């Protein structure tokens, strides 16, 4: 179970940076 | 004739020699002169472990491994007094060289067996009134398997046997009935059994080849968990010597 | 445009949500196969035989490893420095058993780093900046460079190799320590300075630009939306900013110049992390720490401890302790 | 302060002296297994990740600089009362946009940001040390220790760093320790084959 | 282009003086320090062996050969830790090599004083010392004033090295700049990226 | 990017959270001992 | 009493994540405008 | 403490005589010592040979005894094995194998005194740390 | 096991001579100002 | 019920003397005349029934005789263990200084 | 292994609470007015 969670956090994180790069809010010049 | 620069990392120098098929001859004993094996060399090409019966307590059979510790398990340079004794049978008595190696094989599913594949101490005998080897000789005869790690091996936890500490260290207040088998070392000396079979013999030089299987115990990790079954079968290579 | 102009196009465009251009051509690859071997090995692979004395280390969650203790194990110090791709093992099963994993992942790894920082100047000029970003990447890379490289190729060995784990990368500086005094070697305080003095100026830097914004925004809200993105007027008052600092310690030890500052700022750190992999890279050839073992002796000749033996004494446990089965012979030459 | 206090006595602070510190570092890895330590873990995230923002941060100023003078050396081509970003934020988010994926837009967050790594890094190793002050340490992974107890051929890099430890303990300490008198036996010293 | 070349050659004579010992003889330089593990594990050999040791059954305490086992290739190497220089080559070692690698019986029988007393020098001058050339290891007491230059010369031309291939990229990538035009930065009325399209 | 016109607003008004936690509470409130067996 | 040791996470679980599904709706809600 | 004439005084001889050692001989014996000795003997204990040290109780058990003076000086000269059985000069240094020990070419007779009488004296300020090897540093 | 090797092995050269021939390809005119550097 | 056999042996005459047939060959240079020359020819000639029986080992002068006997009271004898003599950790038993 | 056998709850509670508790801000936040 240990390893589940493990490697579940990492995938979680791994989502997190696709997201946190594809889809982040875009930096507009006002 | 072949240099180190030829054979270094090629994988030959972990190989016995071989004597080519016309080698089918007979190297003749005079039981007036005394003998030896100059060098006893043993190349294993397949390691076989006994699997632990599921306790149905049939047959439980050798089944193939896989080597994981590469080309490094051959015996060679082994030298000793071969006697010629009353009967006309011939014994030889191991005295010394690289009669042992370190092996780590992996069954099916992972489980790695180390062994201490080794001739150490062999008295191999053959039939009697053998007046000239012959690709029909034998040998047969049995060695000593010392603890695959010696007395100063330490486990993980720096508990060992001729050094090391004693106990659990990380567990100060564990009980130590339950972890006994754990803290107290034991070496282990068992015996093993091979037979020699001559395939091959140069009468003029005093060599012969053929094929072996020995039978030994693994490694038991100095008492920690029960050893496995191990039958060793390979080619060999020994060249005899008037002395 | 002909197919290879129009491939040559894409590569180097800049318009590509990620870049990729030459660089990235070999790092792309590389970086990924050794992501993946990392990944894989870190959950799944079996211990590891890494002082090539058949005494396996397992570094996988599955075969008993935490976060914490888990590890790429460092190849067999059977193999040393020779070659060990998977073809020249017998089977992945041998391949595994003798830290295959760990010569993979780091040379894919190294290969592409060089990329990325490459890819660093490709991209800095695509966009029509100065070009040395990639220099102040030089440092951690060359640090990664000192510890999976260096060191295994000066002591002979890439069973010598920084472990890829956290406990194995402790267990690379105990014995570091223990076989170099890398502590009292004036590379490695250099390092120190460089990473202790980075984080020093890093916040004094956070510290005097938010102390110093101007007023654009109400307490309900976020200061941070008093900036907005690509406006030309700076956000801060840097002549706030430098009065202050400057009356805190004294006017001339206070930058008035924003591009004189954030050179110092780049280059301290830098400067010092070159220094801590020059440390480590010079101990891979054993040219270690100050040795004042003794220095200190009485009229008589009774030797009087100094701090450096008690350094010493510890720097003893660890050497006696490491590795506990691989030595036969009472020196440790390598 | 806190740590002696909940020693023994300030002997066991840290001593004013670069080599003083550095027996200061071993005696924590030896005796409290520092490194090991969550507190800590994150006091070196936050350091090397301070010392990556002000790499980072002054290389990308440095790097995106408009041309405001005629002189190669860029340094006098700006005045201090000036009205204008001396940098391009645009070409920087850009250019580690593309580069590494993500990237700061925003030069106060950037700064707040620049503020809040290495604070908040070492106060989370301020608390770790506050914990060893009680000898409350992350010192062994307990279902680890079971398994190797029970297991002679499980190995992990965590239980070589405990031989390490146990070395440092065992050499160290009657020189480190002088008020208690150690008197180790050259047989009780741990020590390994040959060394 | 020159830093780039000299930094690539700088590092290739790191590793010349660090394992080569014809053009850097170690008669004059000092061995290497494979040269002097090798040496470390011959003494012992030696001294044992005189002692009443077999040496090639000899087993030590992790089942490999306490004097003696094989390479990954089958090699008869010198065992423990320096097994893993058993690529090292030195003309005092090679004499007791064979086809096969170290000769078990040249190793019994041949063994001449000039080598014991070649591989005890080489043993004890390791090529390791502190940065005040205190000779030995780390924790060794001052006594021997001793560093070897192959670590004086392999140290130097890394540090060298390295700064060089950081002159390289410094160099270079102000060159591009400056032939492309913007060494002294970014033109604020033509910025390149603002002609550009948003990423996203 | 152009946007997507196909949006809609999403919306649960405090009787339904209400009625949502009930639901939710009460299942739990149910199965748990089974959970626990 | 020798109760399975997951009921405590599975419970858990299984009241939090869709109370917290209901809650996110639910605010998201009441911050759309009047 | 001090380095005393006492401290400097070593036995000559297995005969009961001592030789009073000037702190001059003694420094002159250190750096001899370490110029000729040191690269295995650092701190008294032997590298290529761990089992024998330049203990004083060791050097009274060697046969002829070692824990004087004469014997050193002798060793230097002629060494043997620890029971006196083979001349060990050609794998050892000594004045008999200048040759192929090129460093004992210019050593003295004084120079052997000296060095002797280092040997003699160390343990007497060092105690255990002489020949203890690294447990004692 | 030798069919990796060799699909490895062409594998790398393919990227390694994209690299060389990209690199090759007209790229200091590749940049946002002056491109006549020839 | 498992021992530490090496520890048991120190409970023995092992703990007390140099065990001819189980001590390691460097125990020797602890008495006058043994080391190096009749340390090796003992321990190559071992296992011994009793300790004078060492006295009996072929081609010793008569002065390896004398210096033997001058030095039996720091002889003994105990059961050959194989943890001690294995390895040839009587040679070598990885202990330095 | 022998693990803390809350270890699974523990973790999976410290993942899952805050990060709830930022979706929840998050979601509520998008759905505001432009
Ligand atoms: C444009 C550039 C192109 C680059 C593109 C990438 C293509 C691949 C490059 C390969 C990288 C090198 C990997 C192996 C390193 C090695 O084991 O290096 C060691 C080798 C020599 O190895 C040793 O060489 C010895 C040879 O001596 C033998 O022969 C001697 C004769 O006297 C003696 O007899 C001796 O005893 C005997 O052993 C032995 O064979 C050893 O076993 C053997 O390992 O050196 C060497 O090949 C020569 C020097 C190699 C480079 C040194 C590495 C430094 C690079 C990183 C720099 C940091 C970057 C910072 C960025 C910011
Ligand atoms: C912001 C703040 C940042 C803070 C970090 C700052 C980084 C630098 C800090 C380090 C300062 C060094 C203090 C000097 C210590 C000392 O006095 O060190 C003393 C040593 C000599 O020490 C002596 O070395 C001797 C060695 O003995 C040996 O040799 C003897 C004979 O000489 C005997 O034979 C003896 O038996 C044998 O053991 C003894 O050990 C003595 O006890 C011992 O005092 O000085 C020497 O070695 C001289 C040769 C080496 C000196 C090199 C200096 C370091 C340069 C790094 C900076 C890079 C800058 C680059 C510029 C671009
Ligand atoms: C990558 C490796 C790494 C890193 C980044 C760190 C970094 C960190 N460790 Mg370290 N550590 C490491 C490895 C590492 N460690 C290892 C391997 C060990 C051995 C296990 C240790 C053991 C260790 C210990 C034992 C301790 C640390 C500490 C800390 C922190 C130091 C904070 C600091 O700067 O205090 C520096 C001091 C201050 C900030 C106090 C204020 C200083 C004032 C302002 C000075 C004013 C000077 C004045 C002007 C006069 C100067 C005069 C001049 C002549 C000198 C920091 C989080 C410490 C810690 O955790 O702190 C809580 C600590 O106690 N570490
Ligand atoms: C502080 C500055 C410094 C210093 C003092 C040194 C010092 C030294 N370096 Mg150098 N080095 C440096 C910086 C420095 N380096 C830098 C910055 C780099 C680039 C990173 C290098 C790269 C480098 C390399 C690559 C090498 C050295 C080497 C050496 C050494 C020998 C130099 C040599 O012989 O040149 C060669 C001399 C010339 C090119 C001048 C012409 C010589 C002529 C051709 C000689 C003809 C001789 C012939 C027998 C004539 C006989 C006549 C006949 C008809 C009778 C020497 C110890 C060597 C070494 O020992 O490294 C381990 C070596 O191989 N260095
Ligand atoms: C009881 C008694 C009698 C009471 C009497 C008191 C009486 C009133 C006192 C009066 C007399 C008194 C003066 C006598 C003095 C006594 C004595 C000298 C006290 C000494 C105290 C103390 C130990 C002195 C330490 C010296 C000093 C503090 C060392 C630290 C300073 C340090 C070296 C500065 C140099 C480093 C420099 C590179 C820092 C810049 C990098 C970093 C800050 C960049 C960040 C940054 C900088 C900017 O610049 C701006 C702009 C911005 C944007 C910005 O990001
Ligand atoms: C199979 C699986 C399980 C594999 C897993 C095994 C493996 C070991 C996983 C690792 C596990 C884990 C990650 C270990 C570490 C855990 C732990 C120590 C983390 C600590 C937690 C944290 C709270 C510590 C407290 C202190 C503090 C918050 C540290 C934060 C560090 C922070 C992220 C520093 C920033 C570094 C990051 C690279 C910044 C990127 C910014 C970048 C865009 C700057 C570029 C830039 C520069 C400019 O100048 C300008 C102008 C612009 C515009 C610009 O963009
Ligand atoms: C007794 C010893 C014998 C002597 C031997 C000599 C040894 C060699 C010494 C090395 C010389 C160094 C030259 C520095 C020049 C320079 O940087 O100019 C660039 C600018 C110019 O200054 C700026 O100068 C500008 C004018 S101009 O550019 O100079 O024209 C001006 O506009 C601006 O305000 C001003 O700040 O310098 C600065 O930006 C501020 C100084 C920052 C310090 C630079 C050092 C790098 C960091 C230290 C390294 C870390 C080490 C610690 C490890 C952690
Ligand atoms: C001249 C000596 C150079 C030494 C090594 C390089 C140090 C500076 C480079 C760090 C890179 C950080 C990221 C790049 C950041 C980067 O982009 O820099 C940008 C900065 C400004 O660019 P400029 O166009 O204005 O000037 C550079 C050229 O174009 C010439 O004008 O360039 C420099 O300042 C170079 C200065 C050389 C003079 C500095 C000497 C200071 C070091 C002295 C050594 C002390 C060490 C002792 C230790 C105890
Ligand atoms: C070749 C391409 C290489 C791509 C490789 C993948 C890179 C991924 C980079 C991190 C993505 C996640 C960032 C989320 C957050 C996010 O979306 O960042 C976006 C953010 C943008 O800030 P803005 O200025 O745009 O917004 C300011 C306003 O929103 C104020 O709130 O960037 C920063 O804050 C920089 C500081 C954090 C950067 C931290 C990087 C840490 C790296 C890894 C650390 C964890 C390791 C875990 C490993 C198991
Ligand atoms: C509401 C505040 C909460 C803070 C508690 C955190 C203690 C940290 C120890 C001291 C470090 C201080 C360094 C701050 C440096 C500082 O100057 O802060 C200042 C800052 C407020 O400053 P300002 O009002 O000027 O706004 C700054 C912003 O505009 C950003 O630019 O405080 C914070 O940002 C609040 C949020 C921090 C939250 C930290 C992370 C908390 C996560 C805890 C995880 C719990 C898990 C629960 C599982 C169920
Ligand atoms: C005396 C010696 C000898 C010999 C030597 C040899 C003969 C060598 C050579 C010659 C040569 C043959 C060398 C080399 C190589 C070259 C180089 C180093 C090149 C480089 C490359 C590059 C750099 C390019 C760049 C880039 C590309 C990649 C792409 C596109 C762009 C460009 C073009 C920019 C021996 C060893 C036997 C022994 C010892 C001594
Ligand atoms: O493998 Mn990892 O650590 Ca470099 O030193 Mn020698 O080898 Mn082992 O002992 Mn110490
Ligand atoms: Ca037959
Ligand atoms: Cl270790
Ligand atoms: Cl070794
Ligand atoms: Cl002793
Ligand atoms: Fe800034």
């Amino acid at each position: 179970m240990e390893t589940i969670t493990y490697v579940f956090i990492f995938a979680c994180i791994i989502a997190l940076f696709f997201f946190a790069i594809f889809f982040r809010e875009p930096p507009r010049i006002t | 004739t072949l240099t180190y620069d030829d054979i270094v990392g090629t994988g030959l120098a972990n190989k016995c020699p071989t004597l080519d098929d016309t080698a089918r001859g007979a190297y003749p004993i005079d039981s007036s002169q005394t003998y030896r094996i100059a060098r006893l060399c043993l190349q294993p090409t397949t390691f076989l472990v006994k699997e632990e019966p599921k306790n149905k307590r049939q047959e439980a059979e050798f089944v193939p491994t896989k080597l994981v510790t590469r080309e490094t398990t051959s015996l060679d340079q082994i030298q000793g007094e071969l006697k010629v004794n009353s009967d006309g049978s011939l014994t030889f008595v191991e005295e010394d060289g690289i009669d042992f190696q370190p092996v780590t094989v992996q069954m099916a599913g992972g489980e790695r067996i180390p062994l201490l594949f080794t001739v150490k101490n062999l008295v191999a005998s053959t039939q009697p009134n053998v007046t000239s080897i012959t690709t029909s000789t034998d040998f047969k005869g049995e060695f000593n398997v010392p603890s695959y790690r010696t007395a100063n091996f330490l486990d993980p936890k720096g508990r060992g046997l001729a050094s090391g500490y004693d106990s659990a260290i990380a567990l100060p207040q564990a009980k130590e009935e339950e972890l006994a088998r754990a803290n107290v070392k034991r070496f282990s000396l068992t015996k093993g059994q091979i037979s020699l079979n001559v395939a091959k013999v140069d009468g003029r030089t005093g060599e012969i080849a053929g094929t072996f299987e020995s039978e030994q115990l693994s490694d038991d990790d100095m008492g920690a968990h029960e050893p496995h079954e191990v039958k060793i079968q390979g080619v060999f290579y020994a060249s005899i010597e008037p002395a | 445009a002909n197919l290879w102009e129009r491939f040559c196009n894409w590569v180097t465009s800049t318009d590509n949500r990620l870049y990729v251009g030459w660089f990235g051509v070999i790092m792309i690859p590389t970086l990924l196969a050794a992501t993946i071997c990392f990944v894989i090995a870190f959950i799944a692979a079996p211990p590891v035989d890494i002082d090539g004395i058949r005494e396996p280390v397992s570094g996988s969650l599955l075969y008993g490893n935490n976060i914490i203790t888990g590890a790429v194990v460092p190849s067999s110090n059977a193999i040393g420095l020779h070659f060990y791709p998977i073809w020249e093992a017998a089977s992945l099963d041998e391949w595994l058993y003798n830290g295959g994993p760990y010569q993979l992942i780091i040379f894919h790894f190294l290969l592409g780093a060089s990329c990325y920082m490459g890819r660093q100047w490709e991209l800095s000029y695509r966009l029509g900046m100065r070009p040395w970003i990639c220099v102040a990447y030089s440092a951690p890379l060359a640090s990664a460079f000192a510890v999976f490289l260096i060191y295994p190729i000066g002591q002979g060995s890439f069973s010598d190799g920084m472990p890829l784990g956290i406990s194995g990368t402790f267990n690379f500086m105990i014995v570091f320590q223990a076989e170099h005094n890398i502590l009292m070697h004036p590379f490695h305080q250099l390092g120190v300075a460089g990473v202790f003095g980075g984080a020093l100026f890093c916040a004094m830097h956070g510290s005097l630009v938010t102390s110093s914004l101007i007023r654009e925004t109400t307490e309900t809200e976020s200061a941070n939306y008093g900036y907005k993105f690509g406006q030309e007027e700076e956000t801060y008052n840097i002549v706030a900013a430098h009065g202050y600092f400057g009356r805190l310690i004294f006017q001339y030890a206070s930058f008035n110049n924003s591009r004189s500052l954030h050179f110092f700022l780049a280059a301290w750190p830098v400067v010092g992390v070159w220094f801590a992999a020059l440390g480590i890279s010079t101990m891979a050839f054993n040219l270690n720490g100050f040795n004042f073992n003794h220095s200190v002796i009485d009229a008589k000749g009774n030797v009087i401890n100094t701090w450096a033996d008690i350094i010493n004494r510890a720097n003893l446990g660890m050497e006696v302790m490491h590795e506990r089965n691989a030595h036969n012979f009472p020196l440790d030459l390598a | 302060l806190i740590y002696p206090l909940g020693q023994s006595s300030w002997f066991f602070a840290p001593s004013f002296g670069v080599a003083a510190i550095f027996r200061f570092l071993l005696f924590f890895q030896g005796f409290h297994n520092w490194t090991l330590n969550p507190f800590h873990m994150m006091g070196v995230a936050g350091v090397l990740g301070g010392a990556l923002l002000c790499a980072i941060h002054g290389a990308t100023v440095e790097n995106t600089l408009f041309q405001d003078g005629e002189g190669a050396s860029t340094f006098r081509a700006f005045n201090p009362t000036q009205a204008e970003e001396t940098y391009s934020m645009v070409t920087a988010n850009r250019f580690w946009s593309q580069i590494f994926g993500i990237a700061f837009s925003n030069k106060r967050w950037l700064h707040f940001f620049m503020l809040f790594v290495p604070v908040t890094g070492l106060w989370m190793s301020a608390i770790g040390v506050v914990g060893l002050a009680l000898n409350l340490r992350s010192y062994d992974f307990i279902s680890q220790e079971i398994r190797a107890a029970e297991d002679p051929e499980f190995e992990t890099f965590y239980t070589k760093n405990l031989l390490l430890n146990e070395g440092i303990r065992a050499w160290m300490a009657p020189q480190d320790q002088p008020h208690e008198n150690f008197v180790f036996p050259e047989e009780v010293l741990p020590r390994g084959n040959a060394l | 282009y020159s830093l780039g070349a000299l930094s690539m050659m700088g590092f290739i004579a790191t590793c010349f003086v660090w394992f080569n010992n014809t053009v850097y003889p170690s008669e004059f330089y000092g061995p290497t320090g494979p040269e002097a593990s090798q040496a470390q594990a011959m003494t012992f050999l030696i001294r044992d062996q005189k002692l009443g040791a077999n040496v090639g059954s000899a087993q030590g305490p992790t089942g490999l050969g306490k004097y003696l086992m094989r390479s990954p290739t089958g090699e008869i190497i010198f065992g423990g830790e320096t097994m893993r220089f058993w690529d090292f080559r030195g003309p005092w070692l090679e004499p007791l090599r064979g086809p096969n690698g170290l000769d078990l019986n040249k190793i019994k029988n041949d063994i001449q004083p000039w080598q014991e007393r070649r591989a005890a020098e080489y043993m004890t001058h390791a090529p390791l010392g502190s940065l005040n050339s205190v000779g030995g290891v780390a924790t060794e007491i001052n006594s021997v004033n001793f560093v070897s230059p192959r670590s004086w010369l392999a140290t130097s031309h890394f540090v060298l090295a390295f700064f060089f291939l950081v002159g390289h990229l410094w160099h270079a990538g102000r060159a591009r700049a400056a032939a492309a035009g913007f060494e002294k930065g970014i033109d604020r009325e033509s910025e390149p990226v603002l002609s550009m399209p948003s990423l996203d | 990017m152009e946007p997507n016109p196909n949006r809609q607003p999403v919306e649960l008004n405090r009787t339904s959270l209400y009625l949502g936690l009930l639901l939710i509470l009460v299942l739990a409130l149910l199965f748990s001992s089974y959970f626990f067996n | 009493m020798e109760v399975n040791q997951l009921g405590l996470i599975a419970t858990a679980l299984f009241v939090l994540v869709p109370s917290v599904f209901l809650i996110i709706l639910y605010v998201q809600t009441e911050s759309q405008q009047k | 403490a001090e380095l005393t004439p006492e401290v400097l005084t070593v036995p000559l001889n297995s005969e009961g005589k001592t030789i009073t050692l000037t702190e001059k001989q003694y420094l002159e014996g250190k750096r001899l010592f370490q110029y000729a000795c040191a690269s295995c003997h650092v701190g008294g204990i032997t590298k290529t040979n761990p089992s024998l040290d330049l203990r004083t109780e060791t050097l009274a058990l060697a046969t002829p005894p070692r824990d004087n003076i004469e014997g050193l000086v002798d060793y230097m000269k002629n060494p043997t094995t620890y029971d006196g059985e083979q001349e060990i000069a050609e794998v050892h240094p000594s004045l008999r194998s200048a040759d192929i020990f090129p460093k004992m070419r210019n050593l003295t007779e004084k120079d052997l005194v000296a060095i002797a009488g280092h040997i003699l004296v160390e343990p007497k300020i060092l105690g255990d740390k002489w020949g203890g090897g690294k447990v004692y540093y | 096991m030798e069919t990796l090797k060799i699909t490895v092995y062409i594998v790398v050269t393919f990227f390694v001579l994209l690299f060389v021939f990209g690199f090759l390809s007209g790229d200091p005119a590749r940049n946002p100002k002056r491109k006549d550097l020839e | 019920e498992l021992v530490n056999v090496v520890d048991e042996k120190l409970g023995t005459a092992y703990g007390e003397k140099i065990d001819l047939n189980n001590t390691n060959i460097a125990a020797f240079i602890q008495y006058r005349g043994l080391y190096p020359t009749l340390a090796k020819l003992i321990v190559k000639n071992a296992p011994y029934e009793s300790v004078e029986d060492v006295l009996n080992i072929p081609g010793l002068t008569e002065r390896q005789k004398q210096i033997l006997r001058e030095n039996l009271e720091h002889f003994t004898v105990t059961e050959v263990e194989t943890a001690l003599v294995e390895g040839g950790d009587r040679y070598n038993n990885g202990l330095y200084k």
